[PDB]
RNA sequence: AUGUUUCUUCUUUUUUUUUUUGGUGAGAGG
RNA sequence: GGCCGGGAACUCAAAGGAGACUGCCAGUGAUAAACUGGAGGAAGGUGGGGAUGACGUCAAGUCAUCAUGGCCCUUACGACC
RNA sequence: AGAACCUUACCUGGUCUUGACAUCCACGGAAGUUUUCAGAGAUGAGAAUGUGCCUUCGGGAACCGUGAGACAGGUGCUGCAU
């Protein structure tokens, strides 16, 4: 009876490693609550279990407050301070009650309590001390398989979810199953799976990697990127410090086995392995692997790279589907254009005759003046107007008079071609048209006119989607803006 | 079991997995209670009912 | 910090504080380094020759302050300098840390 | 990848007190076949584990020969503490002989075309540091374009 | 100061589970 | 005649532990290590003692504790008094 | 860690050789039990009588004989064969 309570609570602490002290709170939480549900009324109830005996009083507590809601769970305090001077706003006032009778009522709430603080205690420090896994390859029992997802046991009461995109494409799991994968998330639901399991996602290439590889577990090889199609292919950047280890030789492994036993596991998904290089272009390069660049060409402004192949390469450098370069991309960051070399000469050649008609145009200069400015790399009239003068001033053949009037004249073809945009939209259609659309500012109608947006239908016409890059215009204030065109152009 | 030495702790009055049933009485049929009638064998204490 | 004397006799663990604390000083705040970096930088070379030798055969580039006493059979970057003062080393640390501060961005 | 071969087992000793306890002096080469050579020195108590860690040097210390045509360049000199050797060339002689125990290191470095004699002292030990040194300081026509004359098409004719 | 003779050896290939609340008496409804 | 009561103080009897670590003090010594005095204690520097015999040498002895490859007896070298 | 027999493997003499001991093959004796002897004892030469349980009740395990045996036996050697 009285020493039970004690083996009971000696019992649960060792075998747990939990407080017994948030046993305790626990079960006088749950012995309140049991309490709570044999009186008819609301009531609120406090119990208290002594931690030598394992004795327990239970009270109606009364919840002291500055304003009472509920009289038949709070008090106030001025009545509080009547009973007891020492109360104070958050404590409880008691009063004799009949402790409920330890039935197998009581008994099983206890259980049901005690089980759930052990789910917060015992399995939240068990996931604590499992930070590692917490991040790195899980391995889980399949112990449902729905449409949607799989449900894992980890065992110790934890349970595991994948989802259906979470999944490689052609996996097949059976109840009973072993299976690996990345916990990418771990969420504090108090409903659903608290841990989201991956294998389809690039963390699940990184960690068997480190597991398969030596090196990258002892941090001697880098991985810097990973780019990845699930269950089809996907490439991987390395890096090491050491010159004496070959990191792609060492990933690879003797006669690539490493590299095998990691596809294995990702259901015969193909792994190209590269070297990461702190130059782009040369990054590039060894990411289009397998296939052999003949030529780069960066526009660092668009953040884009065209990259030419010989005409027997281009399918290979475009892969199926356009997986290849996709997956190059990705692994880059840069968008990545693949072209033959006589279709970059094309294209170079139509760009630098855009450039030399476009400045003949707005600049009032002959062609053989217009050609020298993009032999010298000039391409965009923004370039001419804002460039040091020192770079126009190395140009042969001109003069600081001549370079000065040069960016007074683009200067004023910015404006000119401003000023016609703004007409073309702004001064007549946004004006009147877009401006309509209650909320539109003078400023959010030109800049929807510079992005063809001209009229209220433009804009009747458009998704939050289309607009959402548009600085100082909120989804909320797009999605306004357009149901107030629509408003009018189909309803009124 | 460790909540059933928990069980036999405080109010252990309540044997122990206890379901102390009173005379829980059966269905089937409504009423009002006209009539009360209470017999004592001798020697028995009465109660205040009685 | 929390523990550590509980578990076995007082007597051990002053050994224990011995060997973290000879092993802290010596081990110093590089324990959450990468382990293999990609650069040492050598304030000098006479009693520290072992690194310039073993800094060159992984093909890590490393520097050197010299004196009049040292030999370049083995560094890369010999930059002259008195090896010999408080504030001109710490002169020569302000300089690369201002680099270090483009060392982080 | 490193496509190993080994050659070396012969018992070292200490004689101590105890006794004479016989150590394995084993050695080999690693390199890729297409220009990259360079080997390990590896000693044990047993011959499984000393061809294991002569394995790690041979990863540091594969030294580059600037292989023109899968051959040599010109005739170079391999002298070194013990041999003496002679590295004739013969362009595309389609032959690939060398000295003893040095035939299984000039399998790794991929070349069907060379001359060789060991000359002096016939040991198995200086052969593997003068292989490699005979080696080194052949250059390709290319560098000593690059540091003679100062102009490399002239020497090329 | 003296202390035979013929006598020592050396490392890289072997290894399946697993278990087939009854009786009697009376009355009544169809 | 602790023999007959009585007693749980006490020797003895037997268990789980408490008790010692250069912990403290001063001189000296390279702020270290450290020797050894001062203190109390049942004991002072691994408190007295035992058990544990490293890698290995004598290719030290034993086939007669037992095991066990060859060898020979197997109407005997085996068996009985 | 104890040499009168024993221990005892050594010696003298007298003895059986499928044997002190083991398992199996055919069949017999049941097993058991006291005592008179040639004899140093061994061994071998004999007389009185007995017979529990299962019974697939055309007989079997626990014990010995006589005959073939495979073997059994080895304190006989090699410690530098382990």
């Amino acid at each position: 009876m009285n020493k039970e309570i004690l083996a009971v609570v000696e019992a649960v602490s060792n075998e747990k490693a939990l407080p017994r002290e948030k046993i305790f709170e626990a079960l006088e939480s749950a012995l309140a609550t049991a309490t709570k549900k044999k009186y008819e009324q609301e009531i609120d109830v406090r119990v208290q279990i002594d931690r030598k005996s394992g004795d327990f009083d239970t009270f109606r507590r009364w919840l002291v407050v500055d304003e009472v809601t509920q009289p038949t769970k709070e008090i106030t305090l001025e009545a509080a301070r009547y009973e007891d001077e020492s109360l104070n706003l958050g404590d409880y006032v008691e009063d004799q009650i009949e402790s409920v009778t330890f039935d197998r009522i009581t008994t099983q709430t206890a259980k049901q309590v005690i089980v759930q603080k052990v789910r917060e205690a015992e399995r939240a420090m068990v996931v604590d001390q499992f930070r590692e896994h917490e991040g790195e390859i899980i391995t889980g029992v399949v112990k449902k398989v729905n449409r949607d997802n799989i449900s894992l046991d980890l065992g110790n009461n934890a349970e595991a979810v994948i989802l259906r995109e979470d999944m490689l494409p052609r996996e097949n799991f059976r109840p009973g199953d072993r299976v690996r994968g990345v916990l990418y998330s771990v969420r504090p639901e108090a409903r659903g799976a608290q841990l989201f399991v991956t294998r389809s996602k690039p963390e699940m290439l990184i960690e068997l990697f480190r597991i398969e590889v030596p090196e990258i577990g002892e941090e001697v090889i880098e991985i810097k990127a990973a780019a990845r199609d699930p269950g089809s292919r996907a490439k991987i950047a390395v890096k090491t410090n050491d010159k004496r280890i070959d990191p792609v030789g060492a990933c690879v492994g003797m006669r690539g086995a490493r590299v095998q036993a990691v596809s294995t596991e990702l259901g015969g998904e193909r792994i190209d392995i590269v070297l990461w290089d702190d130059n782009p272009a040369q990054f590039v390069i060894n990411a289009m692997a397998p296939a052999d660049v003949a030529s780069i060409v960066v526009d660092e402004d668009k953040h884009t790279m065209d990259i030419a192949v010989e005409a027997g390469n281009l399918a290979q450098a475009i892969g199926r589907n356009g997986q290849n370069v996709r997956l190059a991309s990705q692994l880059s960051g840069w968008e990545l254009n693949v072209m033959t070399v006589d279709d970059l000469q094309a294209k170079h050649q139509a760009e630098a005759h855009a450039a030399i008609d476009t400045f003949t145009k707005y600049l009032d200069i002959d062609e053989d003046f217009a050609t020298v400015l993009v032999e010298e790399g000039f391409s965009t009239l923004e370039e001419l107007a804002y460039v040091p003068m020192k770079e126009l001033l190395e140009i042969e053949g001109l003069d600081e008079p001549t370079v000065e009037a040069l960016r007074e004249r683009a200067k004023n073809a910015l404006a000119t071609i401003a000023q016609a945009q703004e007409e073309s939209l702004g001064d007549n259609k946004p004006a009147d048209d877009l401006l309509n659309l209650e909320g539109v500012d003078r400023d959010l109608a030109f800049k929807l006119a510079a992005r063809g947006v001209c009229t209220l239908e433009d804009l009747a016409e458009q998704g939050i989607d289309d607009l959402a890059d548009i600085e100082g215009l909120t989804d909320e204030k797009a999605g306004a803006l357009i149901m107030a065109a629509r408003n009018i152009c189909w309803f009124g | 079991t460790p909540e059933e030495k928990l069980l036999r702790a405080i109010f252990g009055e309540k044997a122990s997995d206890v379901k102390d049933s009173s005379l829980r009485v059966p269905n089937g049929v409504s009423g009002t209670v006209i009539d009360v009638q209470v017999f004592t064998r001798d020697g028995v204490e009465k109660d205040k009912r009685a | 910090q929390d523990g550590t004397f509980d578990k076995l006799t007082k007597k051990e663990a002053l050994m224990r504080t011995r060997e973290l604390e000879k092993l802290e000083n010596s081990l110093g705040g590089i324990k959450d380094m990468g382990g293999l970096p990609d650069a040492l930088f050598v304030i000098d070379a006479d009693h520290e020759h072992i690194a310039i030798k073993e800094a060159n055969n992984l093909g890590i580039p490393v520097f050197a302050i010299v004196d009049t006493n040292s030999d370049p059979d083995g560094v890369d970057f010999v930059i002259p300098g008195n090896d010999d003062a408080i504030r001109a080393v710490t002169l020569y640390l302000g300089a690369v840390a201002a680099t270090v501060r483009e060392g982080r961005s | 990848e490193l496509q190993e071969k080994l050659i070396a087992v012969n018992r070292v000793s200490k004689t101590v007190k105890g006794g004479r306890i016989f150590s394995f002096t084993a050695l080999t080469v690693v390199g890729d076949g297409n220009g990259r050579v360079g080997f390990g020195y590896g000693k044990a108590r047993e011959v499984p584990a000393a061809i294991q860690k002569a394995m790690e040097k041979a990863r540091r210390n594969m030294i580059n020969v600037a292989l023109n045509n899968g051959t040599l360049q010109h005739p170079v000199k391999g002298v070194h503490t013990g041999s003496r050797v002679f590295m004739q060339p013969a362009s595309e002689g389609t032959g690939i002989i060398a000295g003893g125990a040095m035939r299984a290191v000039l399998e790794v470095a991929g070349v069907h075309n060379v001359l060789a004699k060991a000359y002096g002292s016939t040991n198995p030990i200086n052969v593997v540091r003068a292989t490699i040194d005979g080696l080194e300081n052949m250059n390709s026509p290319e560098m000593v374009a690059a540091k003679r004359g100062k102009s490399v098409e002239e020497i090329l004719g």
